[PDB]
């Protein structure tokens, strides 16, 4: 392969999380580098189905994509990745530090995710499962995209899934923009479940009848405005990630040059 | 210039300008854009506008189709329908994956001609931005309403006079707008650092994946000396040069 390494390169130090597939560890690679190590619990899934999850990431490379370092294809199988010390975005939003986050940071976080998604866009891929849960956070609020979902446009959580993909499997990049729309809501509500007081089955129907989530508390109206743009029933006229990155990156130099630090935002 | 209101079937409000209300129609068979104005009866200064839209016409300009003036004060302009609409919104929803060199160069020319035109008739728009451009079903770019710090030239902001060199500056901005796919200009500079920093001799960086040939056209239009910026004639020359010598692909 050449993305391959020997087990000795690696030292597994602190366990980070679990799952059906196995485990994730923080470790050192060549005694010099912090890495995250994804592990196959033997018999759960197949080495192929596992190591397939890292295929895509051999081709892609981007500052705002969680990068791939190396694999270990042997009997305890390993994928080796960059270390995002703060874990998942969603968990983070809900935590001690999640509650102290003010709008500019929240916006800039979105900008960073948008920056990565924009790259995915240039490259003709599709992420398919976009939500704070599948976003990783590093030190200093750095946010990246990860090792879940992406085929090239060559199991969905309903609430995040654009109607045409949920109904026809029309998973496109515009479908991802729609999800980015819902993602925005998580960002600005400290991680609440979108469409509160609505069950999954109900949600798709409501959305079909034109329903869209209201502007959240203390979220600017220009922001919620951007969201609805992402939620345009018509794929073709949803914004592009290039514009999203741009919009957010310039939010304060254009859309709201007079931001007043609210109580929660 | 007259049209009989009765045979015109208004369809829907495609536009909600804080300056006017725009709508679609169909008179005898052709879809039409009808600018509806109440605003008291201050639908007046727009009649002086609707005037020069008669003694000034290009195919690159939104053709003034006619005028309906009823008794009950329904003052309404009728313009040729630009199917796709705002160039800025279009650039943003369709992006690079749809609009390649060819498409952007086309848009760019469909303007430098509608400008090369107004330049000979002794005219000046004063409000040249891509929010103000519109697009036809078959990919043609046409201007709309005759006249915003960011687009204006420096000299023009200090006075009240907008020359043909003022517009050549606003063209520069509008090009960057295009090859940015509709970014707001001056991406990392605060609202009142804009004019100072610019007068201090600053120009925006080349839009991403921008053909060098094009970025010079831009820098060209942004000369500190209005007399040293090109004309809507020299521009079309440079655009065709680029075009013909395939310097965009």
């Amino acid at each position: 392969d050449a993305w391959e390494i020997p087990r000795e390169s690696l030292r597994l130090e602190v366990k980070l999380g679990q799952g059906c597939f196995g485990e994730v560890w923080m470790g050192t690679w060549n005694g010099t580098t912090r890495v995250a190590i994804k592990t196959l619990k033997p018999g759960t899934m197949s080495p192929e189905a596992f190591l397939q999850e890292a295929q895509v990431m051999k081709k892609l490379r981007h500052e705002k994509l969680v990068q791939l370092y190396a694999v270990v294809s042997e009997e305890p199988i390993y994928i080796v990745t960059e270390y995002m010390s703060k874990g998942s975005l969603l968990d983070f939003l809900k935590g001690e530090m999640g509650k102290y986050l003010r709008l500019p940071q929240l916006v800039d976080m979105a900008a960073q995710i948008a920056s990565g998604m924009a790259y995915v866009e240039r490259m003709n891929y599709v992420h398919r499962d976009l939500r704070a849960a599948n976003i990783l956070v590093g030190e200093n609020l750095v946010c990246k995209v990860a090792d879940f979902g992406l085929a090239r446009l060559i199991k969905f959580p309903i609430k995040w899934t654009a109607p045409e993909a949920a109904l026809y499997g029309r998973f496109t990049i515009k479908s991802d923009v729609w999800s980015f729309g819902i993602l925005l809501t998580e960002l600005t509500t400290k991680g609440r479940v979108p469409y509160p007081g609505m069950v999954n089955r109900e949600v798709l129907d409501q959305v079909e009848r034109g329903y869209r989530m209201p502007c959240p508390p203390e979220c600017p109206e220009s922001l919620h405005d951007l969201m609805c743009q992402c939620w345009r029933k018509d794929p073709e006229e949803r914004p592009t990630f290039e514009y999203l990155q741009a919009f957010l990156e310039d939010y304060f130099t254009s859309t709201e040059p007079q931001y007043q630090p609210g109580e929660n935002l | 210039w007259a049209l009989n209101m009765k045979e015109l079937k208004l369809l829907q409000t495609i536009g909600k300008g804080e300056f006017g209300d725009v709508m679609l129609g169909d008179y005898r068979g052709n879809k039409v854009a009808v600018k509806c104005i109440k605003n008291d009866a201050t639908a007046q200064a727009f009649l002086a506008e609707a005037s020069v839209m008669t003694q000034l016409r290009h195919s690159n300009l939104v053709q003034l189709l006619g005028v309906i003036v009823e008794e009950k004060g329904g003052l309404y302009i009728v313009t040729e329908y630009m199917a796709k609409g705002s160039l800025v919104d279009y650039l943003r929803s369709r992006g690079r994956s749809v609009l390649g060199g060819d498409c952007l160069l086309k848009f760019s020319l469909d303007v430098c001609e509608a400008m090369e035109y107004l330049e000979g008739n002794n005219f000046v728009h004063r409000d040249l931005a891509a929010r103000n451009v519109l697009v036809s079903e078959d990919n043609v770019a046409k201007v709309s309403d005759f006249g915003p710090v960011k687009w204006t030239a420096p000299e023009a902001l200090r006075e009240a006079a907008f020359s043909t060199k003022s517009d050549v500056w606003s063209f520069g901005i509008l090009l960057w707008e295009i090859y940015s796919f509709g970014r707001v200009p001056y991406p990392r500079i605060p609202l009142k650092d804009v004019v100072p920093r610019v007068e201090k001799g600053y120009k925006m960086d080349a839009p991403d994946g921008c053909p060098p040939a094009v970025y010079e056209v831009m820098k060209n239009c942004w000369h500190l000396d209005a007399a040293m910026r090109p004309s809507f004639l020299q521009l079309r020359e440079q655009l065709e040069h680029i075009k013909t010598h395939e310097l965009h692909l």
